Order: C-alpha cells, then sequence, then structure tokens
C-alpha cells in the first residue's frame, strides 16, 4: 500500500531531476532492506 | 573583436573530445596512471566506435535532463579588464583584416607561373608551408591567390602545401581600438560514478593541454591557466548521488573594435600670398 506519490520537481543548473518521495505499508512477516527496489507495473508515468 | 570565450570552448572540446573517445590507444596513454580496473571499465564503457555510452557537452541551465552517466558542464564565469594601451589604440590598419586562416593547397602551373589557390582573398600571407622564397621567385600575391614562378620549379609543378593566411574585408583605413580583459571559465565533469570523474577530468586536462597549441588561442585567448576544485557531490537527494571535480579555465584576451577612419588626405598644395601690411 503506497501514500502521498510526489513527483519532486527539481529544476538545476545541470537541467531537471525528479526527487519525489512517497509512503509505503508493507504486508505481513517481510524484512524489506536499505535500497530495495519496487515497480508497479499498473501505472505509467509521463516524461518528455 | 568581440569574443565569447564559453562558445569557444564548447566549439573546440566536442570535436577533440570525440576524436580522442574514437581512438582506444590515446585514452590507453591518458589513464596509464589510474587502477588497472578503472582503466579498463572506462575503455570498455566509452571508448572506441563501438562504445555503447556516451559524453555530452553543453551549457548550464538547460530545461531538459542530462546524460548525467558523463557530462562535461561549461559554464561562463568572471572576468575584469587587466591592461590598457595609450588611446586604447590596440593597433592600427591600412586594409581591413579578418580571421587568420590555415588552409591545405597544392602548387599549379598557370602560364609559366606556379600558383596556389585559396577559398578567400587573402588580406595577409603569413607563411606558406616549407617554402621561402628568393627574390629571383618573383613572389606575388593577386586576390585570393598566391603566384610563384615557374622557371626553375618544375619538380615542384604538383607540390602540396599548407597557406597560413587572413582574410580581408575590405580597403579601408582605421584604428583598432579597445582593451585586453582576464575571464574565467568553469568546467565539470559530471557523473554518478566517480570514476568516470576522475577519468573526466583526466581527459580533459589532456585536452587542455593539446588545446594551446591551437591558432585560435595563439592568437587570441593568450595565457590559458588552470585551477582545480575538490571532488564534491553536485546533486545529494536524488536516489543517488551526482559527483564532479570543478576545473576553472582563465583566458587573457583582447576586445576591440574596428573604429574606420574615413578622412583621406592624397595632395598637399602650396600658395605664398603677400602682406603688404
Amino acid at each position: 500500500a503506497i501514500q502521498s506519490q510526489e513527483k519532486g520537481t527539481n529544476q538545476l543548473d545541470i537541467g531537471i531531476l525528479d526527487t519525489g518521495t512517497a509512503i509505503g505499508t508493507t504486508q505481513l512477516e517481510k524484512r524489506i532492506s536499505y535500497r530495495d527496489r519496487f515497480t508497479v507495473p499498473e501505472v505509467l508515468m509521463p516524461q518528455q | 573583436a568581440i569574443t565569447s570565450v564559453d562558445s569557444y570552448l564548447l566549439s573546440e572540446i566536442k570535436p577533440r573530445l570525440n576524436t580522442v573517445l574514437e581512438n582506444c590507444y590515446i585514452i590507453d596513454e591518458v589513464l596509464k596512471d589510474f587502477d588497472y580496473q578503472t582503466r579498463e571499465s572506462f575503455k570498455e564503457a566509452f571508448c572506441g566506435k563501438n562504445a555503447q555510452h556516451e559524453v555530452t557537452v553543453g551549457f548550464n541551465f538547460p530545461k531538459f535532463k542530462n546524460n548525467y552517466e558523463a557530462h562535461y558542464l561549461i559554464q561562463l564565469g568572471q572576468g575584469q579588464e587587466t591592461k590598457n594601451s595609450l588611446g586604447s589604440i590596440q593597433s592600427s590598419y591600412f586594409e581591413a583584416t579578418g580571421d587568420t586562416l590555415v588552409e591545405s593547397s597544392t602548387a599549379i602551373r598557370e602560364d609559366d607561373k606556379l600558383v596556389f589557390t585559396v577559398s578567400k582573398p587573402i588580406g595577409e600571407l603569413i607563411k606558406v608551408e616549407d617554402i621561402e622564397f628568393a627574390k629571383y621567385d618573383n613572389l606575388q600575391v593577386e586576390g585570393n591567390k598566391v603566384s610563384f614562378k615557374y622557371q626553375t620549379n618544375e619538380d615542384y609543378e604538383n607540390y602540396n602545401a599548407n597557406i597560413i593566411f587572413t582574410e580581408k574585408k575590405n580597403d579601408s583605413k582605421g584604428l583598432v581600438k579597445g582593451f585586453t580583459v582576464e575571464e574565467q571559465v568553469t568546467v565539470v565533469g559530471l557523473s554518478f560514478n566517480v570514476d568516470v570523474a576522475r577519468c573526466l577530468d583526466a581527459v580533459l586536462k589532456m585536452i587542455l593541454i593539446s588545446m594551446r597549441d591551437s591558432i585560435e588561442e595563439q592568437q587570441t585567448f593568450q595565457l590559458q591557466n588552470l585551477s582545480f576544485g575538490d571532488i564534491a557531490p553536485i546533486i545529494e537527494d536524488g536516489d543517488s548521488m551526482i559527483f564532479g571535480r570543478p576545473t576553472i579555465i582563465k583566458y587573457t584576451s583582447s576586445l576591440d573594435l574596428d573604429y574606420t577612419i574615413t578622412q583621406d588626405i592624397n595632395k598637399l598644395t602650396f600658395k605664398e600670398r603677400k602682406d603688404w601690411k
């Protein structure tokens, strides 16, 4: 379960970057570890 | 002239960077002091014609995302005027002269002269490569052609040379008015891999050393001086940090204008007038 799915646009001398952040609640009995990675195949984001 | 150090650096760095990266043994020589694995990984990734990654160059503040794997960001800096001439007269000319040029050319026979043809009208000839003419050779320049006596030189009827010369704009008198400026540009090699940042630093220093011999910064942009910053995270709050090591390139150059003089005097005349008091 995922909440607060913010894009977090930044505009910099190097160019644009996304630093967005979200809050996730796991399933029971899981030990998520630092820099573990998630993808959400149902959800598509627009980019240019 | 008026000059733009940033656009000069962009125009000069991009082709040189490409021509080094397409040539494996050059990188193998530049990176000889690095750790073996750093060297081989860089050469595998970015170097040679088959390289799947690529480096990029551009000015700061673009509106789009860049290739943060390896990107040279060019960033126009400070400057100040340093030395002035009396009357601000940087020079004077009898014939409005353009940029300096070097062009390859070949001799041809024409009417028992040898001639070299050049793409533009020759305002001044500085050097015909590997030739010093005697008075007997009857060296003459006319329009966009250099001409050279055939009689004793028949062996050279197809000789290949480089001509160093400069354009003419027009036949006019004037004063070059201006001053010298000392100006800074910063360049930083961005990468999210620190070993790539260190290799991009090495490659950039090599490129600038090679650049010191170019006609552009021999005639203008003189006294290249380099300073180097710490390696640091440029951006720190992505999914990963982006690192870079700044370098500052400082140049001394002339800012000036062609003040043309329309006044010309072609005859004095004398008269005596009598004072009867």
